[PDB]
DNA sequence: AGTGTGTTTTTTTTT
DNA sequence: CACACACT
């Protein structure tokens, strides 16, 4: 332990070098204490970048990489003793004091030399801490691990704590032991096992896969499991891009028990710290940041009436025209209020729009633009997905051993904007399933043995081609699209895209494409091949942390969903009802009797229009704008 | 076993091998290799019979094709210099035109279109979320017995970055990528279909008309997006389709 | 291709046209049999090889076989005044190949 | 051999404080001591269990604070680990709370007979065998000033997601609905050993639920002279207890955004066993109890500590004089009141609203009181929001879906390696409420199965061949809507709808809703919605609502006195049926005797609802007015 | 007393 | 890995 003690001393010298860390720990402890007096207790997790401490000690920083299993254990021991000597509030929660709260070490930045990828991970670099960012398909459920056993015979007055770290949490590979709890203890003592004071760490077997696009053609994504034990439990859902900082470790004796003997070795990545980054193009994990500077920004424009049109223009800058369509998709993006009632009847604030368009009307790209604009962005085509699979798969999983719920899109759909393309081609069973589950925004999932009902409230855009190649006015719209009005009425907006062509507009489209094409991508050599590289992003973890820019716009609108919650206002109410007067009984045969749905649709549309204005309540301007756009869409103009 | 050997009426036997750290991952499946390794035997777990396999001491490519081109110029500066010279001489364009489809007797503009398609349209990635679609898919309509399938086969032989197939020969479900149940996992895994293989390659397929239309609809979307988006069976994997 | 429960994987099942390969191929009752099967035969014969990619089996088998189709005229009697295509209940492309 | 860390539990003082509390806790303190009252309950064995109440401990702590004694902070310690405290209570009721010492008539001496032989032929009698009970724990406070009056800090029930490994030691409370309930199974806690030559009766108690046979004898004379003493199973002397384990699903809203709901096992015994049903949403309380594995599971998968999580207390969620309801509904006139107040959001189809009220009670017939409501209605206007309202308010209310692949009586006998019966989707539907969703489009085989079930009030699972008939008369509601969304008034009143005529004719009553742009009622419904906005309660009218519990009592008295129909009613209904048949000859649907039977069922159901049989005539014009309004709605 | 040995229907996918 | 059987 002389080298162990030396590493403890060097880590202490580190803590001395960087006050901010001990300050952060101090802030953590006071956060723990006050919240304890009051919840949401953050764990004893401490985050120190690789680029940190790299300066004062090259040797220690290197040996962390070379032999993490010998560097981090003493480092965390020193972390813990420093914290408990510096928290200075030992008395409260004396029960948990004996159970002990380990202090955990995390990291920031990219190793590069160590941190490359799951596929690039090879045995040549093993027992060394690395980091990889990947998609996780499989997540194992949590199971506590009892490493410190609390057991005691009343007569002894000793309270034996037999602590066992067999395979996972241990780094020294301590010998396996069963923790029998001998009922004789040592001196024939009953040795009652005292529940509580006993450490339990909820274990996770989480396997992470590489990018399909980073994987070369014909190569399946490379998958490797990671372990999380009541320290990093459950930030991430399956199928999310996530960066994990883990050490490459082997277990199972490599399978070389006695003889077959050519079987592979059992290895696995145990990850101390994890940085989830599932945002597209390595963004902010779909979590838009916020600053008071950005807060005060935009707002002054929101007072100006033209801001809504400016936002509409900003959308799909690669597309020409479709300004009303862009306004509609903007209204889509902003989320309406889910009105709740003291019964099973809960009003939906979700926005659902159906659109029919000729092939190559950019609507597919439009759906793609909505995708890359939305946070969740659950999108597919009519042939793209299996309806049951996307809604719910009630098949069992072999590792689980019993019947499992597997909602491909539905559970992914709820609490996020979702998309669907070519719904005419979609399986009719899926169509009738989505029918009335998107109206009620909830699915009973009572199919098969499992009957648990799970909510599915989300905003959906539909882009299905006409039955004929192009919409023919001579044919009825329902002749042009075979999709029944069932839940087709339950689309808050309906859109028809016809690729009719006029010299002025044709020139406009052509010039737009000409500008988009000759334009060399930002920077780069004019004669330079496309790179679309990995960006070699060193920043990992907290290191990663009139026209308007798009991601900035997305951050603003997300901030809006967070903040702006308008309520239906009386003058807006009167405008709405005055419209509805003739809207429900319009003499013109616009087809699709609007009924009671469209009243709620326009309510939501005016609410989101107020959200554009950032007003804490709706305004009649929102109501009349929504009515104007709705009549625009319904007339087909 | 030696696809050229064609043992008549014998199912092709297969043997297991092992590779070392400086031998592993050298070559991909579906590629022929001339191997030099010791004959090897181990017990699988039938009396005194043990698993036959090979421990390899040297790997050589029977197909002889180089590995995944990592831009390392085995053609070196010289061969690419004459390549540019051929590009410098505009007549060589018609040279490539005529050379394609031997014995076709003409159809030169058709061959020019084929050369242009195989040449690969440039995929431009806009600073916007959008991205200009590079590849295109050429449609072959006409009278039968006109070397059309012959020309397709020739073109695929010219460029093996993709694989020649046929509509009926390709599984209707998951043409781009089929979903199959793994023997040791009851979950239906994603098996790479033709356009997974065709991704990154110019692909020729036969009997488009004879193929059932409904799944061919699923092909146009995949080529349009240049990817393959699947959410079937609760699996939301999306794979690129650059073909 | 045949799913093999004993081995637990999909296995190749002997295509009779592969059995035809390397030898003569007899064909009978063909004018009455299934049309999709006829198109499959067209595909197979065009390249003298059968290419199959399904169930994880992407194999392609050479089919070198001299084939002889047996057919009955429409109603069993060919009408010489009638055009052959009208005397034939089958496709034009097959008679071309 | 094992390191030991010292903790300030002060367990013995906890035990003596517990004894002092039990002595000192009164009903007056709750308002003689309550716990010697519990002792005399034990003595005569009036109950089968004695259950510790935390509320009593709360009052004790309050008293000790008044006394100024710290009281060891008993509540916090028992919350942290009560299983050891449970053993302390067992010791106390064995050690310090006295022997019952009360004369009993009978039915307990049989074990006391086993108890009596212990002294002759001579700890020897297990404390659990000594006194028999099931000691549970019932929380002391919730949403009160306790726990510093701050958020959570125990007490507050949490879903499975909020449960953590650190929570294994401490007692917990949980929200949600139990997915399923296991059957009862005897649990052999302590086994009574009987040897052949010696006859000695030694008792060992197994807590691992896995029993290892002793195969030897501890009797001294069997040990000497090497006579083989084998202790055999004397079950009747040994203790048993019914065991039930139940998986509880966390609430959907409790589940995080886009997360798969998690269910955990809950194990019960004694009082609570057999007293639970899966369909209920239960807020139950219990210590957290991790489950030791059978063996070698830990070797392959690490510790992997799982739990069985026995619950000490159970509280099913909400599911007031009975006659007091009658006084209000007489003032309320619940017929009209319920019809409107039941769906204030709908604002329309008031005749349909009246009809649905009668569907709830349904009626009962000696020879069978089935309304057979079919709501073909209008698509995209109602019958989904209109639907499922009765599901929550009425128990056994099921919002079933005819199609949509939402689930139909899919029995799963092969649910486990062993063939154990498992109910399907339709068997869940029962007499309370059966709401069909997406009825118009649905599986034809399911259509035939449901038609046979409803016409027979029986369910046939087959498979093993057994006819497990659990269904009885049940109220049925149809979500069918006209095909294409636009019914044809001119032709095909029955054929414009996907449902077959035989299926249509099977229902006793059928109604049609139709949306028309003729009037400005759009604006009135708009006023209702613009109530629902900035008045997030209801469209304010004279609806006079009936609370579902009050509605439950209204249903309870809706089946009253079994009103025998008057023969004047009999003549009136036969004349009405004759007129209906004659008009049918004149249209699309000929009058059927079963239709007249359904009319009679309507009349008697309304009669026993609030009124009575008597001449019963007036109720018959009420029901037949409903019928003719339905017929006109079909005709329009 | 040697020493050995055992426990973790559905749903697409064909067609 | 490690604990009940069947002799060792
Ligand atoms: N212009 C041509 N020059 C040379 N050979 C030709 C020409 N047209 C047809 N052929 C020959 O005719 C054969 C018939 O074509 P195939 O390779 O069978 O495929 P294909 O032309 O697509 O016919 P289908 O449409 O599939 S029946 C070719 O293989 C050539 O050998
Ligand atoms: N009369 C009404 N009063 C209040 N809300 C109404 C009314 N009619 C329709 N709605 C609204 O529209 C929905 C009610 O229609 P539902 O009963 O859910 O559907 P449906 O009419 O059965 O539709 P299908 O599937 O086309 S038969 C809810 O979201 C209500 O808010
Ligand atoms: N108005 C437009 N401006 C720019 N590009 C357009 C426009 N309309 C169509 N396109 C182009 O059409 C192509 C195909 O569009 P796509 O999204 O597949 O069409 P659809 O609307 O039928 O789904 C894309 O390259 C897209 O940029
Ligand atoms: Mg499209
Ligand atoms: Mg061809
Ligand atoms: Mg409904
Ligand atoms: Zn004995």
């Amino acid at each position: 332990d002389a080298v162990f003690g030396d590493r403890v001393r060097r880590f202490q010298e580190f803590l001395d070098t960087f006050t901010s860390y001990r300050d952060s720990v101090r802030s953590i402890q006071v956060y723990n204490s006050n919240n304890a007096a009051n919840l949401n207790i953050l764990p004893h997790r401490i985050i120190i970048s690789l680029d940190d401490l790299r300066e004062f000690d090259r040797s220690f920083w290197s040996g962390i990489l070379v032999e993490p299993a010998y560097f981090i254990p003493p480092a965390e021991k020193a972390l813990t003793d420093l914290a408990d000597s510096m928290d200075d509030v030992p008395h409260p929660n004396a029960s948990a004091v004996s159970s002990r709260h380990p202090w955990k070490l995390s990291f920031k930045g990219s190793f590069g030399a160590h941190a490359l990828s799951p596929r690039t991970l090879t045995a040549q670099h093993l027992n060394k801490l690395v980091s990889v960012e990947g998609i996780v398909t499989k997540t194992s459920l949590v199971r506590p691990k009892l490493i410190r056993s609390v057991h005691y015979a009343a007569k002894t007055g000793r309270f034996h704590y037999r602590d066992y770290t067999d395979a996972t949490t241990t780094l020294t590979t301590r010998i396996p032991t069963p923790a029998i709890y001998p009922t004789e203890d040592t001196e024939g003592n009953k040795l009652t096992t005292e529940y509580g004071y006993s450490t339990f760490i909820d274990h996770q077997r989480i396997t992470v896969q590489e990018m399909p696009e980073m994987a070369p053609a014909g190569q399946l994504p490379r998958s490797i499991d990671v372990i999380l034990d009541d320290d990093l439990v459950d930030k991430t859902k399956p199928g999310d891009r996530v960066n994990v900082v883990g050490v490459f470790k082997s277990l199972g004796a490599g399978g070389m028990n006695q003889s077959n003997t050519l079987i592979g070795f059992k290895t696995l990545i145990l990850g101390n710290t994890v940085y989830p980054l599932h945002a597209r193009s390595t963004g902010v994990a779909a979590r838009q940041m916020l600053t008071d500077f950005d807060i005060r920004n935009i707002n002054k424009l929101s007072k100006k009436k033209d801001i809504f049109d400016i936002l509409s223009q900003s959308l799909a800058p690669s597309i020409y025209g479709h300004d009303h369509i862009k306004k509609a998709i903007l209204l889509m993006l902003m989320g309406g209020v889910e009105k709740n009632l003291e019964n099973g009847s809960h009003l939906r604030g979700d926005i659902n729009i159906l659109m029919v368009g000729d092939p190559s009307t950019a609507k597919s790209q439009l759906l793609r633009f909505v995708l890359n604009t939305a946070s969740l962005a659950i999108a597919t085509t009519g042939r793209g997905s299996s309806g049951v699979g996307l809604t719910a798969a009630v098949t069992t999983d072999r590792e689980t051993g019993e019947r499992r719920l597997e909602a491909g899109a539905m559970v992914l759909a709820d609490r996020g904007v979702v998309c669907i393309d070519e719904f005419d081609k979609m399986t009719d069973v899926d169509r009738v399933a989505i029918h009335e589950v998107m109206e009620q925004q909830t699915v009973t999932i009572a199919k098969a043995g499992i009957h648990t009902t799970l909510n599915a409230r989300c905003s959906v855009i539909a882009a299905a081609n006409p039955v004929f190649g192009q919409y023919d006015v001579n044919r009825d719209p329902h002749q042009n699209i075979a999709l029944p009005d069932s839940l087709l009425s339950r689309f808050d907006l309906l859109f028809v895209v016809t690729d009719d062509i006029n010299e002025i507009r044709d020139r406009s489209i052509s010039e737009h494409v000409l500008r988009t094409h000759r334009y060399l991508p930002p920077g780069y050599l004019e004669g330079e091949p496309v790179r679309e590289r990995l960006n070699l992003s060193l920043a990992v973890g907290e290191d990663a942390d009139k026209l308007v820019t798009i991601p900035f716009l997305r951050k603003y609108v997300q901030y809006a969903k967070e903040r702006v919650i308008p309520q239906l206002t009386q003058e807006a109410i009167n405008v709405i009802v005055k419209n509805y007067t003739d809207l429900r009984n319009d003499d013109n045969t616009k087809k699709s009797p609007i009924t009671a749905r469209t009243l709620e649709t326009l309510i939501r549309l005016a609410t989101a229009h107020a959200k554009v204005r950032l007003s804490k309540t709706v305004n009649k301007v929102d109501a009349k704008v929504a009515a104007n756009l709705l009549r625009f869409a319904l007339l087909g103009e | 076993e030696i696809p050229e050997l064609v043992p008549v009426g014998e199912m092709p036997r297969n043997l297991t091998m092992t590779c070392d750290r400086y031998l592993t991952n050298k070559v991909i499946p579906g590629t022929r290799v001339t191997i030099v390794g010791i004959y090897s035997i181990y017990n699988s777990k039938g009396v005194a019979i043990r698993t036959p396999y090979i421990k390899i001491l040297g790997i050589q490519s029977d197909v002889e094709t180089s590995s995944i081109w990592n831009s390392v110029t085995m053609f070196t500066e010289e061969e690419e210099e004459e390549f540019l010279q051929l590009s410098r001489n505009p007549k060589l364009y018609e040279i490539l035109t005529n050379s394609i489809a031997p014995s076709i007797f003409g159809n030169e503009d058709i061959k020019k279109a084929i050369v242009c398609l195989l040449m690969g349209g440039s995929k431009k990635i806009l600073p916007d979320g959008m991205r200009l679609r590079g590849d295109i898919n050429v449609l072959l309509l006409g009278d039968p017995g006109t070397a059309k399938s012959q020309l397709l086969k020739f073109v695929e032989k010219v460029s093996p970055i993709a694989v020649y197939t046929s509509g009926k020969g390709s599984s209707a479900a998951g043409l781009t990528a089929s979903v199959q149940r793994d023997p040791m996992t009851r979950e239906f895994y994603l098996e790479g279909g033709a356009m997974v293989l065709a991704d990154g390659g110019v692909v020729c397929i036969d009997e488009f008309d004879k193929m059932r239309d409904e799944d061919r609809v699923a092909i146009h979307e995949a080529m349009e997006q240049q990817t393959i988006s699947i959410a079937k069976a609760g699996i939301t994997t999306v794979l690129n389709s650059r073909t | 291709v045949r799913k093999d429960p004993i081995t637990k994987e999909w296995t190749l099942e002997g295509g009779a046209l592969v059995l035809a390969d390397k030898g003569v191929c007899l064909i009978d009752e063909f004018d009455k049999m299934n049309d999709q099967d006829r198109t499959s035969i067209h595909e197979a014969m065009e390249q003298q090889s059968i290419s199959i990619s399904k169930a994880g089996i992407v194999t392609t088998l050479q089919a070198r076989c001299s084939i002889i189709a047996a057919a009955n005229p429409n109603g069993g009697r060919y009408n010489s005044t009638l055009p052959l295509a009208q005397n034939v209940s089958l496709t034009e492309p097959i008679l071309s190949r | 051999a094992l390191p030991s860390i010292q903790l300030p539990v002060d367990y013995n003082n906890l035990f003596n404080e517990i004894t002092d509390f039990l002595v000192t806790f009164k009903q007056d303190t709750l308002s003689g001591p309550k716990y010697m009252a519990m002792l005399q309950k034990v003595a005569n064995r009036e109950l089968n269990s004695v259950i510790i109440d935390l509320d009593d401990i709360l009052q004790y702590q309050n008293e000790k604070f008044l006394q100024g004694t710290q009281a060891d902070d008993l509540v916090s310690a028992i919350q942290q680990n009560a299983n050891h405290f449970t053993e302390l209570f067992c010791r106390a009721i064995d050690n310090n709370m006295p022997l019952p010492t009360k004369e009993i008539d009978y039915k307990d001496d049989v074990l006391d007979v086993i108890l009596n032989q212990r002294r002759l032929r001579n700890e020897l009698f297990p404390p659990n065998l000594t006194r028999r009970y099931f000691l549970y724990f019932k929380p002391l406070s919730q949403n009160c000033a306790r726990r510093y009056r701050k958020k959570a800090i125990s007490s507050k029930p949490l879903s499975v997601r909020q449960i953590k490994g650190d929570f294994l030691g401490q007692l917990i409370t949980v929200r949600g609905i139990i997915t399923r309930v296991s059957d009862v199974k005897p649990a052999v806690e302590v086994i009574a050993y009987t040897c052949d030559q010696c006859g000695y009766e030694v008792f060992q108690e197994v807590n691992s639920r896995t029993f290892t046979p002793l195969s030897e004898c501890t009797s001294e004379e069997c040990s000497q002279n090497q006579t083989k003493g084998q202790l055999f199973m004397s079950t009747r002397a040994s203790k048993f207890s019914a065991f039930q384990e139940c998986k509880i699903q966390e609430l959907s809203q409790q589940v995080p955004v886009g997360h798969i709901p998690r269910s955990l096992n809950i194990h019960v015994n004694g009082t609570l066993v057999r007293s639970l049903s899966p369909g209920d949403i239960v807020d139950v309380t219990g210590i957290f109890l991790p489950a030791p594995y059978t063996g070698f599971k830990a070797l392959k998968a690490g510790l992997l500590t799982e739990t069985y999580l026995e619950a000490q207390f159970v509280r099913q969620h909400k599911k007031d004089v009975e006659e007091r309801v009658m006084e209000l509904i007489t003032s309320g006139d619940v017929y009209n009141r319920l019809a409107k107040s039941i769906a204030p959001e709908i604002y329309g189809n008031l005749d349909v609203k009246k009809a649905l009220l009668l569907l709830l009670v349904g009626g009962v017939d000696k020879r069978r009181g089935d309304i057979n409501v079919c709501l073909m209605g209008d698509p995209g206007v109602a019958k989904s929001q209109l639907l499922k309202a009765i599901c929550k308010i009425s128990p056994r209310g099921v919002y079933t879906t005819g199609k949509g692949s939402s689930g139909a009586a899919v029995m799963k006998d092969p649910v486990t390696d062993e063939m154990i019966l498992e109910g399907g989707a339709l068997v869940l539907a029962d007499n309370g409420i059966c709401c069909i969703d997406e009825f118009d489009k649905m599986d034809e085989s399911d259509r035939t199965a449901i038609h046979e079930v409803m016409e027979q009030q029986t369910i046939s699972i087959s498979k093993a061949g057994i006819n497990t008939t659990l269904n009885a008369r049940t109220s049925i509601l149809a979500a069918a809507n006209p095909l294409y969304g636009r019914y044809n008034p001119r032709l095909s009143p029955l054929d414009n709808i996907n449902l077959p005529a035989a299926l249509l004719s099977r229902f006793d009553i059928l109604f049609l809703m139709l949306d028309i742009p003729s009037r400005d009622d759009d604006e009135k419904l708009a006023e209702h919605v613009t109530y629902v906005h900035m008045h997030n309660k209801q469209p304010d009218l004279d609806f006079t609502p009936v609370e579902p519990s009050k509605m439950r009592e209204y249903i309870a008295y809706a089946k009253t006195k079994r009103p025998v129909m008057s023969e004047a009613v009999n003549d009136y209904v036969v004349q009405a049926y004759i007129r209906l048949r004659q008009d049918s000859k004149r249209s699309f649907g000929q009058a059927t005797p079963r239709t007249l039977l359904g009319i009679i069922r309507l009349s008697q159901a309304l009669a026993k609802l609030r009124l009575a049989d008597m001449v019963d005539i007036d109720d018959v014009e009420e029901a037949l007015r409903l019928v003719r309004v339905s017929k006109e709605s079909l005709y329009q």
